[PDB]
């Protein structure tokens, strides 16, 4: 099971950074978690949120108030999307697949602002 | 629920044995995973479940820990192995990481 | 009615053990062959006595005790483990297993929002009766 | 419906055993150490033929056997103790379990003091409409 | 939610046995001294894969596992047989174990025939009102 | 405990069939599942309905429109009732009384159309 | 549910071994009612819960079977055993009579 | 654990008769019922009524109609009040306590009528 | 629930042994309160539990009895016992007392 990222590679502030988690040799049933991570550089890493197959999104406190998952299971992706967006988020971004066994990460997209 | 993580920078050489450790303010019990990462790269795994390697994983890592205090071991260091380190807790969300530990 | 403690001391902290719900999220720990044995599944923690609440329960555990035990000497189980469950079936009984009689004291109708909701939809006709 | 015994005979006097509720009010006689035996803890009493109940409970053990046995049949409980909870739960299912349709026959919801309670104040505003 | 079955294979017949409820109408099999063997009180039969709804409780037992060896771990109970029951209990004590406010999303009263069985009789005395 | 069936002899189509199975030794209470029977000539035997001593008739869903099962404790008798009668039922009828240990079979009343 | 009741019809003498058979569609288990009935008459029985008889049936009829599959046997047969047979089963209403066995 | 009793010595009829039962040396909580006792001359003794320290007094039913028993913690003490007195009811008067293991009676207060 | 005290009046001297007996109607199994009490005082305890007896009671005194029949029995009895005696019931309310059993 492979994981991929994809989005834009600038943001303005006081807008929506929005990121597309795709999925291939899958599908996004299981028992599989789907995490977000991210993290500005030179550091370590910052748990953002993750779903479930089902429903129900989990997050993190400091951002729950401007951070929304979303799972399409017909294409197979994810939507995460970050809203009133500030200059202290630039980073490179991961999505990771957590399982009882093992996980993946994908490959990260960097995330500026200006 | 924070995790700390001891020491924040080692060098060492070749055919030493290195440990770096993760100690969490509370009790989870096995749920510890261990990661390695390069830089500028995405980070693999090494040790989930702080005791079982992962596919892929050299034969000289080792972890260990429950309750409250987990440690990692590399016996026999080669100079590959520079790279950042981390821990993660699985116990209960929010999901939490370490804050690194540089190996050189 | 409140708990008055009449014992001769009150240790006034209560260093306690219990179970770790949701003992194990991801990972395998649930899987009892890789799980913590029978001794290794507690957690402990410190309460103080905040409100004296504390005295207050120690108290409480003595009044059980007659009771408690009555209730022993006339089932033939060897083992009780359903003191909850009829608690709760009383529970239930005790509200909804009768006849609700609307205004009475035993039964737990409040319609005041429901009054509210009769009286906005007196004017739908009552106000626009040309 | 009635119980019509259909019995060879009835015996109609009911000399009965069963145990004291409170066993023990005021004194030690509740702490297990000072109470009784197991073979004291059982009073008596003698019923009479009154309306016929005697006879009519009689045939009632007799066509619970069947039903009774069938029960003992599915289950693989070695001691079963749960039947009358079950019973209870099950009533509380037949009456809230479900949708409870107003005017309808299995809910158990009488309006006519409630008919009084909206009718009263039928006249706080629609009397006094100058 | 849908259940969507992720394992490797799906078997789409269900090929089931179970207990035969009222096991013995007429007659004496419903007698122990009479009927069936503990072996023989089975039924069998063949289900097919209608709305892929076998595939869908083949996973559904999987998901269960984690949950159900969990609730093992803290029990002291040597065999447990009332997990059921308590799903029942905490059905009613979800929906009337508490205050039901009206219009709420918790509480399950519909008043839409309530409204006509109020506003049939707006008519009794307001439309005679000469 | 002996049973004896009592009826007219004819009937006319679009009509109403009733028949009185009286019971003598004894009374209608106990074990006892009381079911009637018909036989047109020459055949098997088609089953109509039951009682028991308490309530809830059962019958069978080829006559559940139209037949009526009723139990007189006092005079210890039963009334069955057909209605809209056609051709199609002309035999002799029977009511048995079956019990868990046996049962016990009438005399039988010839019942034409005409 | 329905029975089927094999064979419609026999002819044997005296000194034979005579056997009916009736099977269910599913299964019922021990419920099948035997009878006997002579021409004009009122039927009789033989035997209930398929292998016990009835006070005033003679000692030569024995039944037999279970599950889906139930059988009647008739040994020394003599000439007053001329009668239509029948089965019905009691497990469940709407109950249900065989199609007959004559036997001469 | 030490009781005393305080009160008039005389009432009138068509009155109310109040007693003051004080205690001194703990508190009214516990495992200790509280009753009254009362005792017309050369007789034996008539149990009037009790309380428990949380609530739901109990009672006699001949005087269930106009006997009012009332616990005060703050004080620690008794006031039981008889209503609608009448000329039968002049006794030396107790106040015992009770308890599972022993009880402790008091030094009980004459009353009179006139 | 009401109990019948016999006899209602004694009289003995130095050196026997007295009895004084406590019935009740209903069976109430140890729930028997023995008193004592001199003319114009308050009464003392002996017995509760119908058995045991209370710190400071002489070591002459002894009770017995359970079911519905207890009693109370006095030996080598000295000229400072006369005084009236009584039993209570503490079995359910409204509790009930004797008739007295006068002592001289
Ligand atoms: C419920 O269904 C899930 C499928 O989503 C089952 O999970 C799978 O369980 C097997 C058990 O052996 C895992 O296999 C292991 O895979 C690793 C990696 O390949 C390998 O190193 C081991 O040798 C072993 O083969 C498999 O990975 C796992 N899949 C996931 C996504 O977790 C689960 O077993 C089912 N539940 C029960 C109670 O069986
Ligand atoms: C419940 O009450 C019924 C009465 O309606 C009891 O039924 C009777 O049970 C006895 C048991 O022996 C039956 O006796 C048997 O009778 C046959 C025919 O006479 C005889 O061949 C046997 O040797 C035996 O004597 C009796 O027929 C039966 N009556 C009916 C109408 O079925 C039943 O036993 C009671 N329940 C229990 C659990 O005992
Ligand atoms: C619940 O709390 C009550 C306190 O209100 C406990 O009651 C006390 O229990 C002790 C047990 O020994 C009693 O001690 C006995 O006292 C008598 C008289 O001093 C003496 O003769 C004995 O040798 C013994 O020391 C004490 O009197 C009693 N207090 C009262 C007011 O009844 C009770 O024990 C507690 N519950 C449990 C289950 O322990
Ligand atoms: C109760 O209140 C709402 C107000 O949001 C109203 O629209 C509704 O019609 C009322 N219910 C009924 C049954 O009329
Ligand atoms: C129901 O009746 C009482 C009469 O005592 C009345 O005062 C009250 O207002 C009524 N309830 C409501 C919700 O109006
Ligand atoms: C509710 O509806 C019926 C209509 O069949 C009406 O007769 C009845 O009076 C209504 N209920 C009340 C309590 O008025």
């Amino acid at each position: 099971v492979q994981l991929q990222e994809s989005g834009p590679g600038l943001v303005k502030p006081s807008g929506t950074l929005s990121l597309t988690c795709a999925v291939s040799g899958g599908s996004i049933s299981g028992t599989n978690w789907w995490t977000w991570v991210r993290q500005p550089p030179g550091r370590g890493l910052e748990w953002i949120g993750e779903i479930y197959y089902r429903g129900s999104p989990n997050y993190n406190p400091s951002l729950k108030s401007r951070v929304t998952i979303s799972v399409d299971q017909s294409k197979s992706q994810f939507s995460l999307k970050l809203t009133s967006v500030t200059a202290a988020d630039t980073a490179v971004y991961y999505c990771l697949r957590l399982s009882h066994y093992g996980g993946a990460w994908g490959q990260g997209t960097l995330v500026t602002v200006s | 629920i924070q995790l700390t993580q001891s020491p924040s920078s080692l060098s060492a050489s070749v055919g030493d044995r290195v440990t770096i450790t993760c100690r969490a303010s509370q009790s989870i019990s096995t749920y510890l995973n261990w990661y390695q990462q390069k830089p500028g790269k995405a980070p693999k795994f090494l040790i989930f479940s702080a005791s079982n390697l992962q596919s892929g994983v050299p034969s000289r890592f080792s972890g260990g820990g429950s309750g409250t205090d987990f440690t990692l071991t590399i016996s026999s260091l080669q100079p590959e192995d520079f790279a950042t380190y981390y821990c993660q807790q699985t116990y209960n969300t929010p999901r939490t990481f370490g804050q690194g530990t540089k190996v050189e | 009615e409140a708990i008055v403690n009449a014992q001769p001391k009150c240790n006034p902290n209560l260093h306690y053990w219990t179970t770790q719900d949701e003992g194990a999220a991801i990972g395998l720990a649930w899987i009892p062959y890789f799980g913590p044995a029978a001794e290794g599944i507690y957690i402990e923690g410190l309460m103080h006595n905040q409100d004296g609440l504390i005295c207050g329960l120690r108290q409480l555990a003595n009044e059980t005790t007659q009771a408690l035990q009555l209730f022993l000497r006339a089932t033939t189980e060897l083992r009780t483990f359903s003191i909850l469950n009829r608690k709760a079936i009383d529970f239930l009984l005790q509200r909804w297993g009768g006849t609700c009689h609307i205004l009475g004291p035993d039964c737990c109708i409040e319609p005041h929002d429901w009054t509210k909701n009769i009286t906005d939809k007196i004017d739908q006709i009552i106000h626009d009766f040309v």
